[PDB]
Order: structure tokens, then C-alpha cells, then sequence
């Protein structure tokens, strides 16, 4: 029982203390960091292609009104 | 920053690593309450050893 | 004189001042039909109701010249907002009596005194200083701090901010380090010593009342509010205006230190809230963010902050700047302590775990560096064991470290006596060299002697890392 | 002729730039800022400013030069501070006694005023020139004793008149040529456009190792004089520290330190060392400032100017690489060239990649990197060089994810990872030796065999112990050091030594700062001397707990090896060290009765 | 005035608006909807609707109002509740009879109709008066005796024209003055923007605690007076408990809740049972609506209002300081509000900073936190007011890691970690010790020492009683008690005792429900005086078990300490808290024998 | 809700409003805001659906004047399972407590397939009294919390540490929980059982357990109800 029992308290210190101390680091690595960047860098391609959108529709609009006047 | 899996980020390897954690953390929880068992018996043993 | 004689100040140039407004967008006004705008002009803006705040110009089309405005950009409307354009780059008055002045920062007194009687108006952000007119800092300044005095030595000079937490003491930290800051081997030029004193000048970002009154009082109970400059940009004061303060800062350390021979000791505290000011004008900006939504030009804004440091060739003042930077959760991975770690020549970092632990100051040995240690120890300076009990030291904390871990899973009877002996140096070493005194001045010399007694619990033959020739010197009694 | 339209950071846009080109310098403002052209759009030509662009107002004059970026060649490169624009730094703080470098100063990149000594090459008049050949041979340094002045590429003729023996500027008229009608003037320089790779006979494949010094470095992971090393880690790691040490302590003959984006106080210390460290490579003792050029852009220096750092190197590489000179090329962080890179695109508005950085970015760094390899150089005599491109990347939070790291390690030959965490236990060079490795090491066997034929086998040999080791340490800090076989802790505790006596190296100390191949070879030797002999005194019967006692004063020797001073000589380290081995043998003979 | 464009959602693109400013509020549309300006280009104003735009025209007009969001500040103030825009949840209802709250309704923020009784201040005709100048005082209720009106802040002149003593309504001229020539009329209230902080004197150093009643609060984790404390705002923790203390015992003369972005459900607690809140403070029992203004805004109120609560909160908190009442603020949930600044910034498209989160948060939160603090009022006569936030923040399931949650508690000196589990044990006021601290521990000496002087020595006593508990249970349950030594022992009998009597507090009792500063302080003598004796007599030689089951009756006497009542008298508490401790001490004595 | 509204607050009905596929009206969402060129937030979920999600959930409750009330059961389902997800997550902050649907109970043939440790009623503690059903409600409710999790537990150690060496408490939970599980929420799919009921339904299966480790159930109705 002895022995069982160190190696049993061994595992179980073992896990608290580096397994499950290193899962979470790295579960939080992966979400917070890299998916939030790949979400953050998405935002920002689809915001510079809005931003061109809008900006080739308001030149559009800007000459439809020109040539309204005209 | 502290130890690391080294590990490809992406979704399925960010549910894959929240898996592995719940099933460490019940795990350690499992072979916490086991070696509680064990060390009772153990000290009973103790016990019946000293007299 | 002649070279002071020649001025061409006297030049009086009349502004335009314009009604053209066009478009107001977060912080940013844009104007019209600006004659010949300049790129990197001020500008002064008087809103309707009369109050007139500051502005800067961040980009010229043409007839257009899109402004930030410092203050925000509340209440400006189109209609009666007029805009006057100085002509020229943000310049600040500068003198050696705006030491002792408190500041905004935006550079205006809020001492109750004058305004700055100026001897020139020295260009903000000034240009870079000429890498072979750079002198290498090579002069320890003893920081009366054990662990920055024996590892992690400051040269005189040198970038070394403060990496730290929100609640860990890193401000008590820079007010120590301000208030016993001095040479290893002082010039000893007179027993008065009123030129070995450092001209502190103090620049505050986005940082609470408290401790701006905090830094005000220690200033004041060591007498050093008599040499030191304060910058004061508080919490409640604007952010776009966290930009140009540390601007202003290194501005008057470089007239200080570079025309009047001061040896300037500049501190930026909370450098991450100049990070955020900058974030924040980078996404009203809609510019390329470069890591969590920082800039992409973060690292060139930070160094140009920070290069504005070390001494020049034919001048004896120098400008020794430690930053304090809050860790937004305590990582170095995160951008502004990473950034600042590839620009500031090493960082002296604040540990929380350590600071739980009741040991003051909490500087965790390992992640803390100091680049330009390695000149400014040896033989002719400081002792000729410095640099090998440092990395011994180094060797034996990080070697106490992992077997604490190793105990933490296997028990301590499980440990080898090596491992014991790790133990036995990391516990002696936070508890009484790390550990120290908020008032506590230890000369290097002290602290290389605490080294060498910890270091003594080791026998002579695994402080490997220590010369022969050293270690057959200093390990018996020194 | 143009004038300047729009101001948005380093970009420029200007207007009236009907006749300009792609990547054409131009002179910016009335104070002549330099700045390529970058995009244009119908009389709108986009600009990056070269220099600080505060102060650019609309309607001032936007000359337009008609040339490429170009550096000047010639003599006077060597000993000198160089900015981006290669600006003599020297010269800059000479003319404006100013501390500062200020905007738009045009100062000529080589000094016109030096005469130098010109001796005639094997050419004589009638004689067909072309590209590449040496017609005449220049003392510029004791150390670099003939610089040997090259007809310029892309020039070709037949020699008219070529001047004497004798001192001349390079302003002076030396070579006169006539292609077919049109007669050509040459003098001791020639400029060259940067992002035109200087054109070579033949891309050799380089073999020759460009030994370093450092231990780890040279044994486990050796790179090539001609090849491409990244040297990517966190702030603190030690890159520049690894990258002085090669300037200083390599084989090169000649050395183009680029600080590419690094704080100014690492150009003073190089500055400031250089000239008081010193090589017998020449045949004398003589200063190794004499054979290093340095193009120096400190990280608040102007970002555009980053990325014509890296390119002005690269072409005094080559251009020394023309003359037979095995020249290193060290750019200091080229991660700050792709942030510079970054920084201008999104001034651009072009569509990001990864990280905000532009999608072009592999591309320019691999044409980079594409320069280095050893080479036949152009034109006659025949003469090889080589340019050894050691360019380390910092990247952002120390994440090797990092898109700069992850297109520079698709590219480079040698990986020269650097750890955080072996760096803060000042275990310095703290390669990764994990993630760490070179594909030139089967190319060095040819030199190996030939001069330490043992060093792959043994190179192997600990790579082994290192890899068995760390999996080892891995488990026992899952299990504990109970139930591991007394190999298994043999294999641990010399992984230990060798991590704690060979792979480190104080870099400043007067014994280690610079490890000779041969030092290095001999303590693989002595280290693979101990696990092998430990392994067979503990399989052979005896119990490795009292054998490592026992025997301490052997594993403290072995420890000790490293404070050999390189200074006493082949020869007398050598013995040394063969005495240390014999004294190895006896005493594990003895101990395992 | 205006005339509209673009519409989608809140967004609404006017016309014709040339001369509005930018975050001016402006009448939308035939219904009045409210909403302020988000741009300005040309005579365009992209304006965000404060509420639901479902039915709106393009060219029906847009009257722009002139100001900020600001808030109505004067009397009528008291006993009401607000949303984020300051709306009369109560006038709303009773003018539309209406279970809902009807779309572009503009009931006045201050009731119109009510008459006050005005009583002029020492300021007489002809004397100049700036901003802040108390010139009047309105009997509002029985709590608040004395409205002082405050001229506002810039805002000065000569006294030209004031009523006489009175009884008026708000809309009726009340003061006259004259600053340049230019005439201006001020009546018994005024409105102040919400985003610009009321202008003080001095901002002081908040230094005089915030008596919570609470034995851990007001001992362990004590706040102050113009302080800033953060709290989880979880469910099953009693932050109720805490709520109501501060709205019930505290010295605060008036107290603000703001409710922003709460459940529906949970709103209904909060305004239901305020209602029945009373006090003795003022000597009669009197309800605590009388000094209490509630901000209320449920999670389908507008995302505006959500945002804007804290801001109306913290100006009507900034003007009853500027009057020189000690006033507390409590903050709901300020995580809600970071949900709706999300929302804002999604909606106009900003780009976020941490998982959607704006780059201003950071920002935002420290400039609201710093506009509380004691401080002198602006103007004349001398007076200190004192602003005190108390905000809880409830993140995704505890989920501390959020930014709003890492900002506040950078912010924030006092966090006062309640505990779920804590709860569900049944021990309230159920702070979590291991976790909760205290920054303003240090400036309090000042008020001990001035008043007692032992207190911080028994706080930092209690502390590590309680700490070396904690840390001493993990090796109780692993190793056993047999192990323990005696005065081991002895620290978990008394921080058992602790954590059952000093910490855990009844509330809902008579006794307990507020325990004043002495009488903690007197408590926390005899439990430190408790455990002293207990250490020292062990240390004598004696056996902890045998005093254990001996000196039960001074641990019974210690326990029923709590229940004295505080109503008997401080003196006649202090007497018998006195003779408690000669009991201890005789009792102690005689079974050391 | 509009019509729940109408019912409620004008004719006076205690209306119950069920809300089912939540999480596809929030894919509806997401498609008509992509449809405007918004650029999608969290999870490609536009940023502002907490807005909308609370404009739908509280169009709830019970008013001062009318006798009426509403009552909502949103049901959405959780794309991939987790509660981080931002449909869940929003509605947590909106909602009062939640009820879930686990996987586990339903593969092994239990319906409804409700994970009670999980599921909570925040504003439970409002609906069960004296003269709301019965006066053992409550702490029957803790009762059953705390003994199937005391069972989940003993049938975590059952393949651990044996059955025969769990405590007799242990012993008495497999049982509890097999019980429980298989009769109690193991409710036919047109079986309607009133409060009533299902309370001593509950009290049939505590009614195995020992007077002395019925802790959580209060002394007064312990004695009341237990013995016999
Ligand atoms: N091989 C080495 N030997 C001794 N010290 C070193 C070595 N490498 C690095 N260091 C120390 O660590 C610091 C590393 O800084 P640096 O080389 O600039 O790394 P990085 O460029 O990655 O920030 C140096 O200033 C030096 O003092």
C-alpha cells in the first residue's frame, strides 16, 4: 500500500501540477492568442475591403450626381 | 510563458486540448479521492501495525 | 554668446487661421482648402463655445489635412469651429529653471507658477542621435538594489525599464531606484556633490491621482523635487495626449543632457497606457494592427521613445531612462513588454508570485536583463568576480527553481542533494538578497559579499560557472 | 519637376510624376529627401521617403534622379559607419558637427579626397575588358592590403587608356574604354543598383565551413561560407551577441554588419570593440575594424531606410564576394525589415498576408537570401568568393509562428533556434538544440574527413546523448528519477555536462570567447570520451552512484576543458588535452576493478 | 432644422445640419427620438438613435438640441429612478398609464411640478459669484435637509437679480446674473454633460473609511471614504448583502445605484425592495429612497442608455460631492456596460482590441474611476464632498480573465471577492479572505491612529491567523491531525472562532445588523487577545487540549461577544467589552495553574 | 411575442412562450446582417445580437397592474456542444438559469435527457412555497441535487476503489442514481405528472436513504415526511 499509494500521490501531484498546469497554458495560448489574431486579421481584410467598397461606391455616386447636374 | 503543448492552433486542436484538460482534471480529481481511499486504509494498517 | 546670438527669433509670422472645416471622425477633423498644409504641423482649434484646444496634422492631400486633435473631439462643429495653423512642428520651452516645474502633458504648468520662460523651442521627437556620435555606457550606477546592482547592473546611459503588474510595487521600486541612484566610482570632482545628483525628469501617462502624488511626495521628502521635472498626463486627462508626454519628457532630458551636461535619470511610467493611447489612435486610424490589435508601427513609436538615450561622444550628460510598463497579464509574450524587450537594452522585472510572497522588491532574477551589463563590470570597475557570481547566481536560482518544481511532484525526500541545495540557495536568496529594505542602500560591493556567502553554501568544485582563478580567490573569506 | 501631393508617414505621393518609374530614387522637398518610387497612378508616382518626413509640404519640388537606388563600390568601404542611403556616418558628424543625422545630407558615401595607391592590373591597352575583371589592384588597409578595382558589370570594351602607377581620388579618371564607338571613363569606384543582384559566372556550392567559434554552433549545427543562417528567438536570447561573436571570430575576410533596425548602442559597442580586437588571419596581428563595414540604421532611424539597409549590405557583400573575398554578411534583425516592409503597406493600403505583413514578403525575402551562396566571380582572373548571409529574426512574442520566421525557415539552410528559457538561465548561446539543425552537414563531411574526420560521427554522437536525454528529462519530471537504469542515468548526467560545459560559452571571458575548431573538436572528444566510458565501467560490472564519485575529478576536468585558453596554441591545447583523455582512460581503468 | 438620409438600425444620416457639434444630442424625427452625433461631413450628421428607428421618413425634421448627454441636477433628484438617459421610469409611467415605456417620450428628468421651499444663501445683489457658489439651499426631503442649490460650473458673474425665500418650481427664475454685459438666468437646477467630470477645487486623498458595517469589510478589507472597490457580481454570492449595507449603514449622505444592463427579474429586486429600506442615522426611522437615486436599466433598454448609466450615475454622485454630502456609488454589473461599449463600438465599426472590446476600454474605465475621490467643491463656501464607487463585475461565469474584469481590478484599490461557495455554506456576508484585498490599508493609519490607534497591528494579526489556517488545513487533511504541534492547534481554534463569529456576520439580526467601527475594533481585541493568551499560556508548558476543553466558557463568552447589542451605548459596549477581557484574562490565568 | 404581450398585459393570460431553435433564428441573424455589408463579430455572429437577444428575452414577466404574466422557455440548440459559444453565452447573461439536454443521458435511453447537476434556476427559490405546491419542495430539490451527485461521484469511484469499498453512503447513491435516473427523470413522453406528484415521486426515492445523512433537507420536514 505503501508503494501504491506514492505512486499514486505522485501522479496525482504530477498532473496538478505540470500536466494540467501546461494544458491550460497552452489551451489558453491557442484560443486567446492565435484564434483571436486570425479572428483580428479577418476583421481587418473585411474592413479594407469595405473600406474599398465603399470607397469605389461613393466615387460612383459622387459621378452619377455630377452628371445628374451636368 | 510557462510550459507549452507546442501544439498547431486552430479549432480542432483548441476542442482537442479542452477535451485532454477536462479529462486530466477529472482524472487528477478520480486518483485524488483514490489515493484519499488508499491512505485511509494506509493509516488503518498503520495502526494495526504499531500495537 | 555669438552662437547664442543668432536667433532669428525676432521674425514675426502672421497664421491662417480657417473656417474650412469638413468632416470631424472619432479623433480626427479634417479642413478644406488649406493653403500649402505641412505634414506635421500644430494646429490650434477654437470651438464654439470658445475654448481652444490642440491640435496635430497626420496626413496632407492636397488642399486637405486630415487633424488629430489631442483633447478629443467633442463639441467642434463645422460651422464656428476655427482652426489656426502655427506653421511649425510641436516644439516645447525649454530651460534649466523648468526643472522643479510640474507639468500637463501637454506641457502647460500646473504648479500655480509661470509659464516657461524659454531659452529655445526645441522640436518634439527630436531626430535621432548619430550612431558614431553614441558613447557605449560603460558606467555602473549603483542602484543600492541587490538584485540590480550584483545581476542586472544599470550603466549610466543605459534603457532599462520596469516590467510589471497592475498592484505589484513597481513604482516603489522606481522611487527607490531615483532616490539612491549613483556611480559605483563617483568622479569625486568636490565633496559638495551637487553635480553627482541625477536631474531626474519624471513623465506620468494615464496613471491615477494616487500615484501621481505618490511620486510627487517621494520627490519631495528626498529633495529631489528641487532637480526633477514632472510631466503629469493623469487618468482623467486625454488620451490622444498620452502621445506627445514621454515626447516632452525626452525632449527636456535631451536639452538637459545634451546642451546643459546634466546627467538626466528619465522615468516614463506606465508605458503600456502610451501602448493603449496609441491602439487607440491606430483603430480610429483603421491602420494595420500588428499583434492584439496594437500598431503595426508600434516597435518604431516605442524605440523612438526609447533611443533617445545614452551619451554622445563630446558631451558629459546622459540620458538613463527606466520606463515603468504594466503587464497586462503578466506576460512578456504580450506586445508592449515584448516590444520593449527588443528595444530597451533589458528590463528589470517585478514578479508577482515573488511579491506574494512578502519579498520586496519582487524582481524575479531570470526574466529580468541587462544588456550593457557586460561592459560595465569587471576589473576597473566594481569587482573582478562581478560578471561570474552574477552567472553563478543566475545558474544556481534557475538550477533552485526546477528542483522546487521537481519537489512539487515528487516530494523533497525524492530530491538529489544537489537538489537540496538549490532549495537551500533559492530560499536564503529571496529571503535575504533579493530581499531588501524600501529604504535599504546596499553599495555592489555589500551585495557581491551576500552573493559569495549564499554562493558558500555550494562546495567549490559546482560553482562551475566561476572562473578557476576566481573561485580560488573569493570563495575562501574573499 | 513633380511636386509633393500628399504626406502619410514615410509614403509620399507626388504629382506631375508623369516620367517617372518603379523604384526610381528621387529627391524629396527643398531639403532633398531620398526616397524610390513605389507605385504609380497616371501622373501620381507614390513614394517612400528614405528619410524623417516631418515638415513636407504640398508643392515643393519632387526631383526625379533617373537612376535605381545605387551604392557606390570602390575603396573607403572597409572601416566605415554606413547608414541605410549609406551616408558616411562619420563623414555626417564631420561636415554638420551635429550629434544628429540630419535630413536630407548628401554626403558622398566613399571619400573623394583620399588619394590611394593604384597598381595596374595584368590589363594593358588593347586589351579586351569586360564585366567583372580586375584591372588594377588598390591599397586600402593593412588587413585588406590589394582592394581590387573592378571594371563595373553590365561594361564592356576595349581598353583606350588606363592610368599608371600612382595615387589617385576616385574622382580621378583610371580606365578608358571604347564598346563600339562610344568610349567609357572608369575611376577606382562604381555605383550599383541594390536590388539588382551583382552578377556572378557561376553559383558554386559551398562546402568550406564558416567557423564561428562558438561551440555549438561550429559542432552541432555548422553553416557554410556561402550559406544562409536564421537565428530566430525572443528578445534577451542573444542573437547580436552570436552575431558580433561570428563578426568578430569568423574565418570571413570580410565582415557587412547591418543593423537593420537595432538600438544605436549595439553600432557604438561594435564601434568601440572592433578596432581593439584583432586577427593573425592576414599574417599579422591587425585590427578587425580594418576588415568590417558596417551599414547602420538604429530602430527610431526612418523605417524606409530599414529596407534599404539590408539591400546596400548585401551588394558591398557581393561586391566584396567579386573580389575573391569570402565576405559574412550579418543583418542584425531582418524581422525589422518586414515590420519596415508592414509599416509601408499599410501606409499603402494593400491587402495584408499574415500578421498585417504584405504578401509579397516571402518573395523579397528569399531574392534576398538568393545572393548568398559561394561563386565563381565574374570576369578575370578567376577568383571565387562566397557571401555568408547570418541574418537573425526576432520574432514578435518569441513565437517561432511568427509569419518573418516561417518564410526566412523555408529558405535559409541553417536554423539556428534560440531559446527563452536557456537564455534566462544565462546559458547563453541557448541554441535549441531540439528544434535547432543545419543541412550543410553533409556537405562538410568533405572538409571533415579531410581534417577532423572523427568530428561528424562524434557531432552525431551527442546529438544522440542530447535527444535520449531530453526525453529522459521529460519522464523523470513525469515520474520521478526512481526505476531509471544506471545508463539511462549516465546518459543524464552527461547531457548535463555537456549542456553546462560545452554548449555553453561565456562569449566574454578571455578562455571562451572564441572556441578554435580544434579546441572544439577535442572537448566532443573528451565528452564523448567520458559518457563512453562511464557507460562501459557501469555496464562492465560496476555501479554508476559510488563510480561518479569515485571519479569527480575527471568529470571536474572534463568541466574545466573549457578554460583552455585558445591563445596557447594548437599544439599546446592539443596536448593538454590528449594528457586530460589519458588521464580519463586510467583513471576509469582503475576505478571499475 | 435637419432632414435625414441613410438609415439602418440606429444610424441615421441627416441633412442640412451645418451647425451641430459633434456628440450633440438632436431631436429625431416627428416622435423626438433622441440621439447624438457620431459624425459630422459637410452638412451631413451621422447620428446613432438613442431607441427603436423603425418608423422614420426620409426628409422629416431633425432638431438639434445644443448640448452633450447631459443630465437635469437639482432638487426632485432624491427618491426617483432613472435609466441610462435619465429618463423618470415613475413619470413615464404615471403620464402614459402605460406598461411599457412609449417611444420619443420626453418627460423632464426633474419634476416640473413640484414647489420647493427655497431658502437664499449668504450671496446678496451685485456680488460676483463663480461656479459651484452655493447661493440657496432647498429642503428636498427628511434625509436630505438641506438641497444646497450650486451656481454651475462655468458659469460666473455679478449677482444682478435672486428671489427672495419662497416656494418654486424648477422652471421658475430662482438667481440673475451678469458677466460682461451679456445677461443670464439661472433657475434651481441645471444640466451638466455626463462624459466631462464636475470641476473640484483640489481633488483631496481619500482617507476616512467607508463604514460599511460589516465586520470583514470594515476590518479585513477596508474601504474609504472617496474610494473605489470592485465586486464579482455573481448570483448565488450575497452581493445583495453588501449592497444593501452600503445603501443602508454606510456614512454616505446619499447613495446612487446604477443598475445598467441588468435582467429584467433582477431590477425588479432592485427596485422593489429598496423601497422598504430604512434608516436610523437621522435619529427617526426613515426610508433610505429619501437619500438614494436608482439607475435602472434592463438589458432591452437602449444599448445608449446601458452606457451611458454609469456616466449619469457618476455626474448626479459628482454633483451631490460638489454640494459636500459623502456620497457612494454602486455599480450593478459594470461588465454589462462593457458589453454595450462593445456593442457601440461593433455597430460603428471600430476595430476591437481584445475579443471584440474597443481600444478606449482600458481608457474609459480609468477616466470614469478617477472622477471619484474625496475632494474640496468647486466654489464658495469651503466644503468636502466624496465620491465612492462600488462596482461589481459579473463576467461569462467567472471568467476573470475578461478585460473589463483585468482593467477594473487594475483600477479598483479594494476588491472585496465574494464567494460562491462561501454561499452556499450559508456563511455570510461570505467574502472569500484568500482572495479579497485592500489598498488603502496604508493611507487609513492616519483615521486609526487618530482614533484606533491598535487596529491596523490587529487587522495584520487576524490576517495571518487566518492565513496560516488556510495554508495549514492542506496539511491537515494530508497528513493528520496527530501530527499537528499545539499551537498549530491553537491557530485553528481561533481562526475557526474567527471565521464563525467575526467574519461571518447575521445581517438579518438585530445585533449584527450593523457593527459599528468600535465595536469591531473592540472585538477584534478580544479575539487577538484571545489567541495571545492561549500562544503564551501553550507555550508555558501547557497542553492545548486540556485548556480546550477547560477555557470553553471564555470561547462562549468571546462568541456571544458578537451578540452585544450596539444600540445600548458606546460607552456601556466599551464597559462590558472591558470586563470580557478581565474575565479572559482572570480565566486564563487561573487555569494555567 | 407580440402576441404573448397581448395575451398577457391586455386579456390577462399567464402565458408560456417556447422559443425553439434559438440558435437558428441566430444563423437568420447573422445572414440579414451580412446582408447590410456588416462585418461579422464574434464567431462570424454579428456583435450586437446581446441587444437583440435581450429585446426577445425580455418581453418577459409579470407587471404591476395586470394580472398577467410571460413566461419564457428559449431552446437553443449548442453548435458543437460548448457553452463559450456565443448563442449560450449571451443567453446566460440574459436569462434566468438555464436547463440542459445531455448527450450522455440520451444515448443511454433516458428521455427527457436532462442533466440536472448542470441545469439551474436561478429565481427557482419565487415558485415553490407553502402556498406555492408544497412546503417540502425546496429542500426535497437539494436533497435530490446533493445525492445524485453524491451518486455521480460514488459511480466515478465505483471502477476505482470497488464497490465494496465505497461507504454505505456510496452503496445507498449507485442505487439512488440508477433509480433516479431510470424513473424519476426518466419520464414518458405523454406521461403528465404535476408537481405534486413528481414531489413524492422524489420523496419515494429519498425515502431510502438513513435519517442521520438527509442533511440538506430541514429537521421539521425531514420528521414530517421521511418517517413515513
Ligand atoms: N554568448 C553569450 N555570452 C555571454 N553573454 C551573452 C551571450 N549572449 C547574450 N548574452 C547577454 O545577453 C544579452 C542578450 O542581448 P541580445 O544579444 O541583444 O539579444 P537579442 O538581440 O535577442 O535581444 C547580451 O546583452 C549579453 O549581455
Amino acid at each position: 500500500a505503501f508503494i501504491i499509494l506514492d505512486e499514486v500521490i505522485k501522479v496525482t501531484n504530477r498532473r496538478v501540477n505540470a500536466i494540467e498546469h501546461v494544458i491550460i497554458p497552452r489551451t489558453e495560448n491557442t484560443i486567446a492568442y492565435i484564434n483571436s489574431e486570425l479572428d483580428e486579421l479577418d476583421r481587418e481584410e473585411f474592413y479594407r475591403l469595405k473600406k474599398v467598397q465603399e470607397k469605389k461606391q461613393n466615387e460612383t455616386a459622387k459621378l452619377d450626381a455630377e452628371m445628374k447636374l451636368k | 510563458s510557462g510550459n507549452r503543448e507546442q501544439v498547431f492552433p486552430t479549432r480542432m486542436t483548441l476542442g482537442l486540448m479542452k477535451t485532454k484538460l477536462k479529462g486530466a482534471n477529472q482524472g487528477y480529481s478520480l486518483l485524488k479521492r483514490k489515493s484519499e481511499a488508499l491512505t485511509k486504509r494506509f493509516r488503518d494498517i498503520t495502526k494495526r501495525i504499531d500495537d | 554668446i555669438n552662437k547664442k546670438a543668432v536667433e532669428q527669433g525676432f521674425n514675426v509670422k502672421p497664421r491662417l487661421n480657417y473656417n474650412t472645416v469638413s468632416g470631424v471622425n472619432g479623433p480626427l477633423v479634417i479642413l478644406e482648402k488649406v493653403k500649402f498644409p505641412r505634414y506635421n504641423e500644430i494646429v490650434n482649434l477654437t470651438l464654439p463655445d470658445g475654448t481652444v484646444r490642440q491640435g496635430q496634422v497626420l496626413e496632407i492631400r492636397g488642399d486637405r489635412a486630415i487633424v488629430q486633435v489631442f483633447e478629443g473631439t467633442s463639441g467642434i462643429d463645422v460651422k464656428k469651429t476655427t482652426v489656426e495653423f502655427t506653421g511649425e512642428s510641436l516644439r516645447i520651452p525649454v530651460s534649466e529653471d523648468m526643472l522643479g516645474r510640474i507639468f500637463d502633458g501637454s506641457g502647460r504648468p500646473i504648479d500655480n507658477g509661470p509659464k516657461v520662460f524659454a531659452e529655445d523651442y526645441l522640436d518634439i521627437n527630436g531626430s535621432p542621435i548619430n550612431p558614431y556620435a553614441r558613447i557605449y555606457p560603460e558606467e555602473m550606477i549603483s542602484t543600492g538594489v541587490s538584485a540590480i546592482d550584483t545581476m542586472n547592473s544599470i550603466a549610466r546611459g543605459q534603457k532599462i525599464p520596469i516590467f510589471s503588474a497592475s498592484g505589484l510595487p513597481h513604482n516603489e521600486i522606481a522611487a527607490q531606484i531615483c532616490r539612491q541612484a549613483g556611480l559605483v566610482r563617483p568622479t569625486k570632482d568636490v565633496h559638495d556633490g551637487h553635480e553627482e545628483n541625477f536631474s531626474i525628469v519624471f513623465a506620468a501617462m494615464g496613471v491615477n491621482l494616487e500615484t501621481a502624488r505618490f511620486f510627487k511626495q517621494d520627490f519631495e521628502e528626498n529633495g529631489s523635487l528641487e532637480r526633477t521635472s514632472l510631466f503629469l498626463n493623469l487618468a482623467n486627462d486625454p488620451t490622444i495626449e498620452r502621445i506627445i508626454t514621454p515626447r516632452l519628457a525626452l525632449t527636456t532630458a535631451e536639452y538637459l543632457a545634451y546642451q546643459t551636461e546634466r546627467h538626466v535619470l528619465t522615468i516614463l511610467t506606465d508605458m503600456s497606457s502610451y501602448a493603449d493611447a496609441l491602439r487607440e489612435v491606430s483603430a480610429a486610424r483603421e491602420e494595420v494592427p500588428g499583434r492584439r490589435g496594437y500598431p503595426g508601427y508600434m516597435y518604431t513609436d516605442l524605440s523612438t521613445i526609447y533611443e533617445r538615450a545614452g551619451r554622445v561622444e563630446g558631451r558629459n550628460g546622459s540620458i538613463t531612462q527606466i520606463p515603468i510598463l504594466t503587464m497586462p497579464n503578466d506576460d512578456i509574450t504580450h506586445p508592449i513588454p515584448d516590444l520593449t524587450g527588443y528595444i530597451t537594452e533589458g528590463q528589470i522585472f517585478v514578479d508577482r508570485q515573488l511579491h506574494n510572497k512578502g519579498i520586496y522588491p519582487p524582481i524575479n532574477v531570470l526574466p529580468s536583463l541587462s544588456r550593457l551589463m557586460k561592459s560595465a563590470i569587471g576589473e576597473g570597475m566594481t569587482r573582478k568576480d562581478h560578471g561570474d557570481v552574477s552567472n553563478q547566481l543566475y545558474a544556481k536560482y534557475a538550477i533552485g527553481k526546477d528542483a522546487a518544481a521537481m519537489k512539487a511532484v515528487v516530494g523533497e525526500e525524492a530530491l538529489s542533494i544537489e537538489d537540496k541545495l538549490s532549495l537551500e540557495f533559492l530560499e536564503k536568496f529571496e529571503k535575504t538578497f533579493i530581499t531588501q529594505g524600501a529604504y535599504e542602500d546596499r553599495t555592489v560591493f555589500e551585495s557581491l559579499d551576500q552573493a559569495w556567502s549564499l554562493l558558500r553554501i555550494y562546495p567549490k568544485e559546482m560553482l562551475n560557472r566561476i572562473s578557476p582563478k576566481i573561485l580560488d580567490e573569493f570563495y575562501d573569506r574573499a | 519637376y513633380g511636386a509633393i501631393y500628399s504626406v502619410s508617414g514615410p509614403v509620399v505621393i507626388a504629382e506631375n510624376m508623369i516620367g517617372c518609374a518603379m523604384y526610381e530614387l528621387v529627391k524629396v522637398g527643398h531639403d532633398n529627401l531620398v526616397g524610390e518610387v513605389i507605385r504609380i497612378d497616371g501622373d501620381k508616382a507614390t513614394i517612400q521617403v528614405y528619410e524623417e518626413t516631418a515638415g513636407l509640404t504640398v508643392g515643393d519640388p519632387v526631383l526625379r534622379t533617373g537612376k535605381p537606388l545605387s551604392v557606390e563600390l570602390g575603396p573607403g568601404l572597409m572601416e566605415t559607419i554606413y547608414d541605410g542611403i549609406q551616408r558616411p556616418l562619420k563623414a555626417i558628424k564631420e561636415e554638420s558637427q551635429s550629434i544628429y543625422i540630419p535630413r536630407g545630407i548628401d554626403t558622398p558615401a566613399l571619400d573623394r579626397t583620399i588619394k590611394w595607391q593604384f597598381t595596374p592590373g595584368k590589363f594593358q591597352v588593347g586589351d579586351h575588358i569586360s564585366g567583372g575583371d580586375i584591372y588594377g589592384s588598390v591599397f586600402e588597409n593593412s588587413l585588406i592590403s590589394s582592394h581590387k578595382i573592378l571594371l563595373p558589370p553590365r561594361s564592356r570594351g576595349t581598353i583606350t587608356w588606363i592610368a599608371p602607377a600612382g595615387e589617385y581620388t576616385l574622382d580621378e579618371k583610371i580606365l578608358e574604354v571604347e564598346f563600339d564607338g562610344k568610349k567609357s571613363d572608369f575611376t577606382l569606384y562604381h555605383t550599383w543598383p541594390v536590388r539588382v543582384p551583382r552578377p556572378v559566372t557561376e553559383k558554386l556550392s559551398a562546402d568550406y565551413p564558416l567557423l564561428t567559434g562558438q561551440r555549438v554552433l561550429d559542432a552541432l549545427f555548422p553553416c557554410v561560407q556561402g550559406g544562409t543562417t536564421c537565428i530566430p528567438g525572443a528578445f534577451g536570447c542573444g542573437k547580436t551577441v552570436i552575431s558580433q561573436s561570428l563578426s568578430k571570430y569568423s574565418n570571413s575576410d570580410a565582415i557587412i554588419y547591418v543593423g537593420c533596425g537595432e538600438r544605436g548602442n549595439e553600432m557604438a559597442e561594435v564601434l568601440m570593440e572592433f578596432p581593439e580586437l584583432y586577427t593573425e588571419m592576414s599574417g599579422t596581428k591587425e585590427p578587425i575594424m580594418k576588415r568590417t563595414t558596417l551599414v547602420a540604421n538604429t530602430s527610431n532611424m526612418p523605417v524606409a531606410a530599414r529596407e534599404a539597409s539590408i539591400y546596400t549590405g548585401i551588394t558591398l557583400a557581393e561586391y566584396f564576394r567579386d573580389q575573391g573575398k569570402n565576405v559574412s554578411m550579418i543583418a542584425d534583425s531582418s524581422s525589422r525589415w518586414a515590420e519596415a516592409l508592414r509599416e509601408i503597406s499599410g501606409r499603402l493600403g494593400e491587402m495584408p498576408a499574415d500578421q498585417g505583413f504584405p504578401a509579397y514578403l516571402g518573395a523579397k525575402l528569399a531574392s534576398f537570401y538568393e545572393r548568398a551562396g559561394k561563386a565563381v566571380a565574374l570576369g578575370s582572373p578567376d577568383r571565387t568568393g562566397s557571401v555568408s548571409i547570418v541574418a537573425a529574426v526576432s520574432p514578435a512574442g518569441g513565437d517561432f509562428s511568427d509569419p518573418v520566421t516561417t518564410a526566412t525557415l523555408g529558405i535559409t539552410q541553417v536554423f539556428w533556434g534560440l531559446d527563452k528559457k536557456l537564455a534566462q538561465r544565462k546559458h547563453f548561446p541557448s541554441i535549441n538544440t531540439s528544434v535547432s539543425y543545419s543541412k550543410y552537414t553533409n556537405v562538410l563531411n568533405k572538409f571533415y574527413d579531410s581534417n577532423y574526420p572523427e568530428f561528424p560521427v562524434l557531432r552525431d554522437r551527442m546529438k544522440e546523448i542530447l535527444s535520449n536525454a531530453e526525453e529522459l528529462e521529460q519522464v523523470v519530471q513525469l515520474v520521478g528519477k526512481s526505476a531509471l537504469s544506471d545508463s539511462d542515468k549516465i546518459t543524464l548526467d552527461v547531457a548535463t555536462l555537456i549542456k553546462e560545459d560545452f554548449l555553453q560559452q561565456n562569449g566574454y571571458s578571455t578562455y571562451d570567447a572564441f572556441c578554435p575548431i580544434w579546441k572544439t573538436f577535442d572537448m566532443m572528444r573528451a565528452f564523448i570520451s567520458y559518457h563512453d566510458e562511464a557507460q562501459k565501467a557501469v555496464a562492465n560490472g560496476a555501479n554508476w552512484s559510488k563510480l561518479a564519485d569515485s571519479t569527480g575529478d575527471v568529470k571536474h576536468a572534463v568541466s574545466s576543458s573549457k578554460f583552455f585558453e585558445p591563445s596557447r596554441g594548437e599544439k599546446e591545447v592539443h596536448g593538454e588535452f590528449e594528457k586530460l583523455l589519458s588521464t580519463m582512460q586510467e583513471r576509469f581503468a582503475e576505478s571499475t576493478d
